[PDB]
């Protein structure tokens, strides 16, 4: 079993560039890719975006397409999220997880890799945005 | 050149009874290699 | 962007009594020439979420000798053979058909 | 329904192609189907729900269904075996 860990500043201020980093464990980026999942008290879970070993497509939610960004770094072995223009409902938990399973053959888009799952979730990020 | 008559689209036909019977006769055969209680579904591929 | 519905919202069941839950969607979850993407997640307070059901019926690994859900979908359903003392938590329904990979609302569980 | 195109790439051969001339009148061809090509899915897990999907595109597989009973051989007339005989001088 492989366990992930979340990282990032504890205390945060409004209207600041929120940089949240997921501490990638032994399994390197070249292996199974990851994804970002958002939590929200008093509301259902929300999606942030996906990522791939080579990036490329990296589909994100249309609602926050122009605000959030996902970047990868093989040398640093970490994945980070850039967010600005915080909202009132940003005091929640962020989860980082990977996609175990794959499904492909010689006919589906010529060997394209399809991922559909969410692996073991992280411990979450506790934040307190206030004056 | 110019087309004489009505304009239609080319197509092909296959008998439903013959086609399904062949699939039903081959599906059972393939279960031997994999297993007796195996569910078989057929897809149509995508853009190539 | 599609909204999910979870029924029942609140469930109370004695140990040893099988219980059933349902998840529904408006747009059909049949992928283009593929399978139906839907998973059930258990949110145990104070613990890490885990994945228990894959595809529509595939059981990945771990505990799932008690969780079993099937059916074509639309109004997706899940069935429990037996309720164990570790079945305390909040359920979750996720749909990942094409765009959003969004989630559901949730469902609490009560033990007697 | 389907579509028809004139220029084709059979035996893809990026460096060449061919143009299909028009055919007078109408064409009504009748034939048989004798075999199918199938491809398995990925190694997801131990799932009873197994899906078979058509493949194609390889010309070598087309003729493998007609020459699967044949095997060329090399005949060696020379042979050696003991025998009770003597060559007189
Ligand atoms: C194997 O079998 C699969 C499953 O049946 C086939 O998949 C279908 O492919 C066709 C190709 O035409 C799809 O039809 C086209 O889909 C496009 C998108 O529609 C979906 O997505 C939009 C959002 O982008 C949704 O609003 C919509 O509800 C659908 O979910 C559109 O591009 C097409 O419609 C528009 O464009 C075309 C021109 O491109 C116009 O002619 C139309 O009038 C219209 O303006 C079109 O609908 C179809 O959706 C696929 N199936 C499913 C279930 O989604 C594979 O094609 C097939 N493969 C082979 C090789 O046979
Ligand atoms: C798989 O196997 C099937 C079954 O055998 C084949 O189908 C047969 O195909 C052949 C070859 O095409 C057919 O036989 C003859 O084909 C010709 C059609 O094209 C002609 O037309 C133009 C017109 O100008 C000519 O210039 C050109 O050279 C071609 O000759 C015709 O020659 C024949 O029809 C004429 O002659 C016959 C007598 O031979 C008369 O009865 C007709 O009225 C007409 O005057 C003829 O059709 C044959 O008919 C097909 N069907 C069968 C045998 O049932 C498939 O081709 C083969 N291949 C594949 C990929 O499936
Ligand atoms: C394709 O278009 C051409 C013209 O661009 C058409 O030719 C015309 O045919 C009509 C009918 O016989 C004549 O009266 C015109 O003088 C022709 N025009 C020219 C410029 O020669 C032709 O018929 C069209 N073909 C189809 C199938 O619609
Ligand atoms: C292949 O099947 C189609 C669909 O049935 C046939 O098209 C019909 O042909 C008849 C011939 O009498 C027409 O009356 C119909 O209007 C056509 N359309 C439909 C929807 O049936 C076609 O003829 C068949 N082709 C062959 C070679 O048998
Ligand atoms: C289905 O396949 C999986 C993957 O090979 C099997 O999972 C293994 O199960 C054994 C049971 O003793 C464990 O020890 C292994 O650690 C598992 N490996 C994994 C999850 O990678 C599973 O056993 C198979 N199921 C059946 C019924 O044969
Ligand atoms: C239909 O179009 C064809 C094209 O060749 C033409 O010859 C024919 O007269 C048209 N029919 C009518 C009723 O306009
Ligand atoms: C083929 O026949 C089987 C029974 O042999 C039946 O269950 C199935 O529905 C048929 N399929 C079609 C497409 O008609
Ligand atoms: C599976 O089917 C085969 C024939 O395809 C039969 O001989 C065999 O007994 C079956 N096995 C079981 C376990 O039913
Ligand atoms: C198809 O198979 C039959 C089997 O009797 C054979 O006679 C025939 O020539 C083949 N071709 C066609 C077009 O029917």
């Amino acid at each position: 079993q492989v366990q992930l860990q979340e990282s990032g500043p504890g205390l945060l201020k409004p209207s600041e560039t929120l940089s949240l980093t997921c501490a990638v464990s032994g399994v390197s980026i070249t292996s199974y890719p990851w994804s970002w999942i958002r939590q929200s008290p008093g509301k259902g879970l929300e999606w942030i975006g996906r990522i791939f070993t080579v990036g490329g497509h990296t589909d994100l939610n249309p609602s926050l397409k122009s605000r959030v960004t996902i970047a990868r770094d093989s040398s640093r072995n970490q994945v980070s999220l850039i967010l600005r223009s915080v909202t009132a409902a940003d005091t929640a938990l962020y989860y980082c997880a990977r996609v175990p399973f794959y499904w492909n053959n010689k006919s589906w888009y010529g060997g394209a890799y399809q991922w559909y799952a969410l692996d073991s979730w992280g411990q979450g990020v506790a934040v307190t945005v206030s004056s | 050149g110019d087309i004489i008559g009505d304009i239609r689209q080319a197509h092909c036909n296959v008998s439903k009874a013959t086609w399904n019977e062949t699939l039903g006769k081959v599906v059972k055969q393939l279960r031997k290699h994999f297993g007796n209680n195996t569910i078989i579904r057929f897809a149509n591929s995508s853009g190539g | 962007d599609i909204v999910m519905t979870q029924i029942p919202v609140s469930l109370s069941v004695t140990p040893g009594e099988p219980a059933s839950i349902s998840c529904s969607s408006s747009q059909s979850l049949q992928h283009i020439s593929g399978y139906t993407y839907l998973d059930w997640y258990l949110q145990k307070p104070g613990q890490s979420p885990q994945l228990l059901i894959s595809r529509v019926s595939g059981r990945a690994s771990g505990v799932p000798d008690r969780f079993s859900g099937s059916g074509s979908g639309t109004d997706f359903m899940l069935k429990i053979s037996r309720v164990e003392a570790e079945d305390v938590g909040i359920y979750y329904c996720m749909q990942g058909t094409q765009l959003p990979f969004s989630f559901g609302q949730g469902t609490k569980v009560e033990i007697k | 329904p389907c579509r028809i195109k004139q220029i084709i790439n059979m035996w893809q051969r990026i460096g060449q192609c061919m143009y299909a001339p028009p055919i007078q009148g109408v064409i009504r061809c009748v034939s048989n189907i004798t075999g199918l090509i199938l491809t398995r899915d990925g190694g997801s897990t131990n799932s009873t729900t197994e899906t078979f999907r058509p493949g194609g595109g390889d010309m070598r597989d087309n003729w493998r269904s007609e020459l699967y009973k044949y095997k060329v051989v090399k005949i060696e007339p020379l042979g050696v075996a003991p025998t009770r005989c003597k060559r007189r001088v």
